[PDB]
């Protein structure tokens, strides 16, 4: 339940500023969209070796403070803070799993936490705010990492402003 | 606060800052030796910073007095957002002047349309960001439960109200958590969560601080 704090030592803010989720394992891996299964349009989110550092995300909480604690249930979107495009859910879909994607819909009390792992964070996905969390790691498909639930095998990121 | 006015020097003096470095939250003295916060603004080794108005100078009209105990309330649900409030004592009483004075508990719980005064030093912009020097204040009136409850179905327990406009375009937002909201010179409110600041149909809601007077009292007694 400490704060969540960037590459500059700095916390993290409640929306107002950008980061990139930098890996540790993969290196040369940025955030970035991809199909998955049928779909015309990019909406699963990937690690993609090609694309680094990657697309930016948000961290939000409808909580009235700048600041995000490790226990704070987060929103975490691409995109501008108040657009309500691009924010992150877990769909269940083949074949990837319980896949990471964006949708159009912002819920108040987003189902993410932000939560420190070993050198950095890792996302941590809860199906009911009740109930233990979900890693979220990496499956490797179509020489990218499709973002999925893969419990005790997360992926380990620092958190990097954009500026 | 979005849609306010800058207070005055001395016009809210029961206003504290929360500080670790950093202002993170707002408070308020309700005695020489106790503040009240939002439970999820707690934070280890926090700094009470009294008689701010500009939060960026160091003037000596101010106070910074370290937290002893900081004593969040024992059913705080950080699922639910309920129970969110924190007594601070501090580790000295703070001097009484112009800009430091104390702000007293309800004997009762205020109606739906009474106007309230919401204070802090969070962003004052619906997109975007832009965080003031001075305390800004903003007037708002308290709405019924039952449109509380309208406006966030499933999410508004008995200890929470909200306030404001539905037409939005004022509101707390980011920045002011733990602050005060006095209706008729009582501490009826602390500010809690909200969907976005200012927007259509969705209010700021705050801690129901009527339904925890027995609380306060009993743990200052206690400590």
């Amino acid at each position: 339940s400490s704060v969540v704090v960037d590459t500059n030592g700095q916390p993290v803010s409640n929306g107002a500023d950008a980061y990139y989720l930098v890996p540790v394992s993969h290196g040369h891996a940025g955030l970035a969209l991809a199909k998955i299964g049928n779909e015309a349009e990019p909406r699963a989110v990937v690690l993609d070796p090609h694309h680094r550092p990657g697309l930016p995300v948000r961290f939000e909480s409808p909580l009235m403070i700048n600041i995000i604690k490790e226990s704070y249930f987060l929103n975490i979107k691409f995109g501008p803070s108040s657009s309500d495009s691009g924010v992150w859910d877990v769909i269940q879909q083949d074949p990837i799993g319980l896949a990471v994607k964006v949708t159009d819909t912002k819920s108040l009390l987003g189902p993410f936490k932000v939560e420190k792992e070993g050198e950095g964070y890792k996302i941590v996905y809860y199906p009911e705010r009740g109930q233990t969390g979900l890693d979220i790691g990496l499956v490797h498909r179509n020489d990218k990492y499709y973002l999925a639930v893969k419990d005790g095998e997360p992926c380990v990121f620092k958190i990097r402003k954009a500026t | 606060i979005v849609g306010g006015y800058t207070c005055g020097a001395n016009t809210v003096p029961y206003q504290v800052s929360l500080n670790s470095g950093y202002h993170f939250c707002g408070g308020s003295l309700i005695n020489s030796q106790w503040v009240v916060s939002a439970a999820h603004c707690y934070k280890s080794g926090i700094q009470v910073r009294l008689g701010e108005d500009n939060i960026n100078v160091v003037e000596g009209n101010e106070q910074f007095i370290s937290a002893s105990k900081s004593i969040v309330h024992p059913s705080y649900n950080s699922n639910t957002l309920n129970n969110d409030i924190m007594l601070i004592k501090l580790k000295s009483a703070a001097s009484l002047n112009s800009r430091v004075a104390s702000i007293s508990l309800p004997t009762s719980c205020a109606s739906a349309g009474t106007q309230c005064l919401i204070s802090g030093w969070g962003n004052t912009k619906s997109s975007g960001t832009s965080y003031p020097d001075v305390l800004k204040c903003l007037k708002a009136p308290i709405l019924s439960d039952s449109s509380c409850k309208s406006a966030y179905p499933g999410q508004i327990t008995s200890n929470m109200f909200c306030a404001g406009y539905l037409e939005g375009g004022k509101d707390s937002c980011q920045g002011d958590s733990g602050g005060p909201v006095v209706c008729s010179g009582k501490l009826q409110g602390i500010v809690s969560w909200g969907s976005g600041c200012a927007q259509k149909n969705k209010p700021g809601v705050y801690t129901k601080v009527c339904n925890y007077v027995s609380w306060i009292k009993q743990t200052i007694a206690s400590n």
